[PDB]
RNA sequence: GAGACCGAUAGCGCACAAGUAGAGUGAUCGAAAGAUGAAAAGCACUUUGAAAAGAGGGUUAAAUAGCACGUGAAAUUGUUGAAAGGGAAGCGCUUGUGACCAGACUUGCGCCCGGCGGAUCAUCCGGUGUUCUCACCGGUGCACUCCGCCGGGCUCAGGCCAG
RNA sequence: UGAGCCCGGGUCGAACGGCCUCUAGUGCAGAUCUUGGUGGUAGUAGCAAAU
RNA sequence: AAACUUUCAACAACGGAUCUCUUGGUUCUGGCAUCGAUGAAGAACGCAGCGAAAUGCGAUAAGUAAUGUGAAUUGCAGAAUUCCGU
């Protein structure tokens, strides 16, 4: 019934596709390969399917779907341990899915490959990140800022700026922080002080 | 009021569709892709004794 | 060779609007376009020093569709799980954070798709950096 | 990028506001534009002036050709009226911002109008239907410039 | 009508708007009589307009503003509790390269991480004297220097702060203050505040050039320990003896958190007939300045700051201990509007 | 779920019942918790407030503040309770209303009615808890 | 008691003073009109002046939420700024001038040498789950193998436009 | 191509969107269209009626 | 060069569209049968501290009796009115 499975999936409603108005239509299920939706890359109406994907602790697996363990769900995947070196894990690849659908050779071997590519520079960035020391913090919460926009007007006006200074500059004229003769002032407006 | 709410299906239509949602619910892959979490449970028919 | 896949130079045969007939002289008029369906309309009639109709002939090729100008296509992210969709297509799209993802989610988002190597058109929104 | 043309300080700026005034909106359109960037003491002998008929105020946008004289030789119009309702409106706000330009502590002898405006109220709802307005105004002082001093050698 | 609502105890619009038009009406002419009947009492006899306006006064935030009852969060008057002891040891400890006197001063300002803000670093380099300007990044494919580099860079050749303006959307946002010190000591406090209001000089009416001479510092408002920090740490970064023939101020004015910036070029006038004596502060007119004006002419920026973190090195990434950061601006310390870390 | 035919699921009724209750059934509404220690003593949850109680305020700005009840405005569904006050104005310092959800009973005022109400909760408290137990 | 109904120009004429206001001699005809805020905390006080009005000052998370009160479109109007205007404007193709605004390839992998740490490395030992041969823990060490890391050296790779 | 769609900046405060199906009181420039609001005429006619 | 006129932008007006809400309507379904000469349906006049609206009531007049609950009513002026109590 695996065609069956297929129409139903393709035609009526498949709970993982993400149509796009791109041209292109995409599989959110985790077990796929690819991410797009085509009859090669569904893992649920290929009943015979591979899959490569990477542990948090950084172990990339090679998962394996076949006929017989179908009608059990918890038992779905065999999950064989991938080679650190890469040679040895595309090598890996072809022990293990021969005589596999080629296309599922050929996309495991991709997906492999990008996700070493992306572990390479994933420590790329944290290297230069670390170095760096900058990390991007959210901005202001449109409450918070309409709250200092709204007590800065407040504190302008209480603060009478031009007026401060003015209060403030003709204090020190009198206690003499200018000294006797000062350069500030001219020398009639001085003798007026005193 | 007398627009036409209700209608009439053959029965024996209604016992063919039955069958065939009896038949996809032994399906293993249209469980997952209906929306259950299907990926815990280790047959999909499931079967609970009767005495549980 | 970090930049978008190589395609073929992007042409577009037209870059301005089909705007409505007389939709410049009236403001209940949107500048939407409609087809003009009277029998004498100089639009319809295609006389010279008119407006212009939509055709099939001015479609963009389809090796260049939906392609922005950097090369990449547009794909609208909600998520961080809508940005691990690009894992095998880095190059062929690009990540659009959408309009109602909040800021501590743009965080998420911004920082994944850096690690995975997708573009993002919309990466400096609601967030400033920090010494 | 660019920057707009900031307010001046308001330590410097004196508002007054008239709002829902049973004034002709076009009256007071022309003689509030009159007296724009004019000095307070001109502005408020010039509306005695209206008051008195010996000083008009030209028409230029709402111009019903009502008064042509020898007053309009002033400005170069040939429609010029004597709006006594508008100078009346206009001389208690101008003498509402002096008020509060004196509250401020500003100098009351160089406050010049940098704003005026006149925008269209609410209708009153009574087939006749009256034209009240709404009225700003910004009182500033003349701008002081001071004597930068020679630039040291060094 | 003040201590009833008319939309939860009238129905309907229509009633509602009749009701408070002539509410409106009724308490304006009432209020207006008091007023005039106040006056000619007040006129036929001084002594109660006296007695009135001392016992009605108009009521403040800053008269109402909440204290604690010295360590960088105590939001406490240095001053009081100087004299509450006559009737500060910890800032000193904590931070002795700002609290002997500082040498000739030189800066460094970068932006931020390829900026586009040059013109507006070009004029914050203007206005501290001994400060030099220099993009950080220097094409856009380059090479992309940390701020603990440059700390190292400009202390090793000789500069005694730094200062990095970050940017958005092409405005500047953000003010960082690295303090780098001399000689052995590390590179000290980072002070970061948060642009708002930028205006440049070009913008502002009625502006002027300023010279080369060195402005005088007008550090006002500044109580609390952690403003004495920031009072402190803006008065290394200007030269301490101004050049007081050239006429100009740096002014930064704290209220409520806020600390505006303004610099300007003052000039001793005499006070014009119509104008006014310069009442000073507790309501009292000043003395000994009769008739005495300091006229003044907007000369530099209009930037409005908001200190928003203390670090103990170069920024978070750079600060090590238990202390690294030393205060944190968070949203909560202004959920009452009288409470000011100043 | 509801099955009784006499209950209705309605939103449209409930906010009419809740916003037209008379005095008696407001008195309901406006029920509030007992505290640990009181509910230890006298094994009863929530029962409604009186005029004479000494509450802790748990939830809003006045958290944390514990006080003797004033006034209970069953007018709009709100308690008073004694020295959370806000000044207006004029500096009148009026009684800032507190729901009674938002409340936590630490003191009653006993009579002969509320030992009758609470010995009545205990009542079907503990008959069903030995219902369910033997 | 409900709804694959309508959501204030809709739904009964009436969400509210609705058969009310009001019209007609009379029989009859018959509207418009909902939303402050969590809470009135509905702006005390100072100060212009005759008011459904301002300037300060305060309440509130917010008053450009002030009983004209959620959001606040268009028509229409005022001020400021820029450009243009010899008896129409508006519009199509194509430049040009000025103003404002945006920012182009995400800008990288592979070798060599030396050190350091790990393992999927030892026919090393103990344990757990399992699809019963695959995974995952713990302790050993570095003979081999393979990953990283740091410090050098080297290689090629790239986006657009020209000649 | 297009009907349209996505994002940025501001405002704003409580709910909303994509897919696949079902459904309909489902798309406006006209109807001397209906209701509301607002113009030029026009500060013109003229101070008659109404206010 | 201004005024006037046109276009565009920023701010300020006029107006109440859009979004959201709903103590309302509309439609269906179910249990039951109850106006009046013992004076009805309807109309009017009055009754409260400030009652303008609406509601309630009838010179015992925003109500009396009896029963139940158990401590309010509330926009402002109440009482020595009642709190282990008809
Ligand atoms: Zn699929």
């Amino acid at each position: 019934s695996d065609e069956i499975v297929w129409q139903i999936i393709n035609q009526q409603f498949c709970a993982f596709k993400l149509k796009t108005t791109k041209g292109q239509n995409f599989c959110r299920n985790e077990y796929s390969v690819s991410g797009l939706c085509n009859r090669q890359s569904c893992p649920l109406a290929n009943s015979r399917y591979a899959t490569v994907r990477q542990s948090p602790k950084g172990t990339i697996y090679l998962y394996i779907k076949t006929i017989e363990r179908s009608h059990m769900p918890s038992k779905w995947w065999e999950k064989i341990k991938l080679s650190q070196n890469y040679q040895k894990a595309l090598e890996q690849i072809d022990q293990r899915l021969q005589f596999f659908p080629k296309f599922l050779i050929h996309k495991c071997k991709q997906r492999l490959t990008r996700l070493v590519q992306v572990a390479i520079r994933m420590r790329r960035i944290a290297a230069e990140e670390a170095r760096l020391g900058e990390k991007l913090v959210p901005k202001m919460a449109p409450k918070i800022k309409k709250r200092e926009e709204a007590r800065e007007r407040k504190a302008l006006a209480a603060a009478k700026l031009e007026r401060t200074i003015e209060r403030e500059l003709l204090d020190r004229l009198r206690q003499g922080a200018y000294g006797d003769q000062p350069l500030n002032c001219n020398p009639q407006i001085w003798k007026k002080v005193l | 009021i007398w627009r036409k709410w209700h209608v009439k299906i053959n029965q024996g239509q209604k016992r063919f569709a039955t069958a065939s949602a009896l038949a996809a619910s032994a399906v293993a892959p249209l469980l997952m892709a209906r929306g259950h979490q299907v990926s815990t449970v280790p047959e999909v028919p499931l079967v609970v004794d009767s005495a549980a | 060779m970090v930049a978008a896949k190589k395609h073929v130079p992007i042409v577009k045969k037209r870059t301005k609007r089909f705007m409505r007939h007389q939709s410049d002289r009236f403001k209940c008029l949107d500048s939407a376009w409609r087809k003009p369906k009277g029998i004498d309309n100089r639009v319809r009639r295609r006389f010279k020093g008119n407006l212009a109709m939509p055709s099939i002939g001015y479609g963009s090729n389809k090796k260049t569709k939906h392609m922005m100008p950097s090369g990449h296509k547009a794909f609208l992210v909600h998520n961080v799980k809508d940005v691990e969709l690009l894992l095998m297509h880095n190059r062929t799209y690009a990540a659009e954070i959408a309009h109602n993802v909040s800021s501590r989610k743009r965080i998420d988002i911004i920082t994944r798709a850096k690690q995975l190597g997708v573009k993002v058109t919309n990466a400096k929104a609601k967030v400033t950096t920090e010494v | 990028v660019r920057y707009a043309a900031t307010e001046i300080a308001p330590t410097k700026s004196a508002r007054a506001r008239g709002s829902y005034l049973r004034v002709s909106f076009k009256n007071t359109r022309e003689t509030a534009q009159a007296i724009n960037g004019w000095k307070l003491q001109r502005a408020l002998t010039f509306l005695q002036n209206v008051i008195d008929k010996k000083e008009a105020v030209p028409m230029r946008r709402y111009a019903g050709s009502t008064g042509r004289t020898a007053q309009g030789k002033q400005w170069g119009v040939s429609r010029a009226r004597w709006p006594v309702k508008s100078a009346q409106f206009l001389i208690g706000l101008l003498k509402n911002a002096e008020a509060n330009a004196d509250a401020k502590g500003l100098d009351t002898g160089n406050l010049i109008i940098k704003h005026i405006q006149v925008n269209q109220a609410p209708k009153q709802r009574r087939p006749y239907m009256s034209n009240p307005c709404h009225i700003e105004l910004i009182l500033t002082e003349a701008e002081e410039t001071v004597q930068k001093s020679e630039a040291v050698v060094r | 009508l003040s201590r009833v609502s008319l939309a939860r105890t009238i129905g309907n619009k229509l009633k509602r708007q009749q009701l408070y038009i002539q509410a409106k009406k009724a308490n304006s002419r009432a209020k207006h009589e008091e007023r005039h009947r106040r006056r000619k009492e007040e006129a036929k006899n001084p002594e109660l307009k006296q007695k009135r306006l001392e016992k009605n006064q108009p009521a403040s935030i800053d008269k109402k503003r909440i204290w604690d009852d010295d360590s960088l969060g105590a939001v406490v008057d240095v001053a009081e509790l100087k004299r509450r002891r006559l009737e500060p040891d910890s800032l000193t400890s904590q931070f002795p390269n700002l609290f002997e006197p500082p040498p000739v001063p030189k800066i460094l300002v970068t932006t931020g991480i390829n900026g586009t803000i040059h013109k507006e670093a070009e004029e914050i380099a203007s206005i501290f004297p001994n400060a030099t300007y220099i993009r950080r990044t220097a094409h856009r494919y380059a090479y992309k220097y940390s701020v603990r580099e440059i700390a190292k860079f400009a202390k090793n050749r000789g500069y005694t702060a730094l200062l990095v303006v970050q940017e958005d959307q092409k405005r500047p946002s953000r003010l960082v203050v690295v303090h780098l010190n001399g000689e052995g000591v590390p590179p000290g406090p980072t002070l970061t505040y948060t642009i708002r209001n930028y205006a440049p000089g070009k913008a502002i009416p009625g502006h002027g050039r300023a010279t080369n001479h060195y402005p005088e510092l007008l550090l006002n408002n500044f109580k609390t320990p952690l403003g004495l920090l920031a009072a402190k740490s803006m008065h290394i970064l200007f030269p301490s003896k101004p050049e007081l023939a050239g006429r100009q101020v740096v002014t930064l004015h704290n209220q409520r958190d806020y600390i505006f910036f303004r610099r300007h070029r003052y000039v001793f006038r005499e006070a014009r007939p119509t104008e006014k004596n310069v009442v000073g502060a507790d309501g009292k007119e000043m003395e000994g300045v009769k008739g005495i004006r300091a006229g003044l002419q907007e000369i530099g920026p209009r930037m409005t700051l908001k200190l928003r973190r203390v670090d103990k090195g170069v920024g978070r990434a750079g600060s090590e201990g238990p202390d690294a950061v030393k205060w944190e601006w968070k949203a909560k310390m202004e959920k009452k509007r009288t409470r000011f870390n100043l | 779920m509801k099955v009784r035919p006499t209950v209705s699921s309605s939103r449209r009724k409930a906010r009419k019942a809740h916003f037209s209750a008379p005095s008696s059934v407001r008195r309901v509404i406006m029920s509030a918790p007992l505290s640990k220690e009181l509910r230890e003593k006298y094994n009863v949850r929530s029962i409604p407030i009186r005029k004479g109680d000494e509450v802790q305020i748990v939830r809003g700005a006045h958290k944390d503040k514990e006080g003797k009840v004033t006034s209970v405005y069953r007018l709009k569904y709100v308690i008073h309770v004694e020295r959370v006050t806000r000044e207006k104005a004029t500096g009148q310092t009026v009684p800032i209303g507190i729901h009674p959800s938002n409340v936590v009973i630490t003191k009653l005022h006993l009579d002969k009615d509320r030992e009758n109400i609470l010995a009545r909760i205990k009542a079907g408290r503990e008959q069903v808890a030995k219902a369910k137990g033997k």
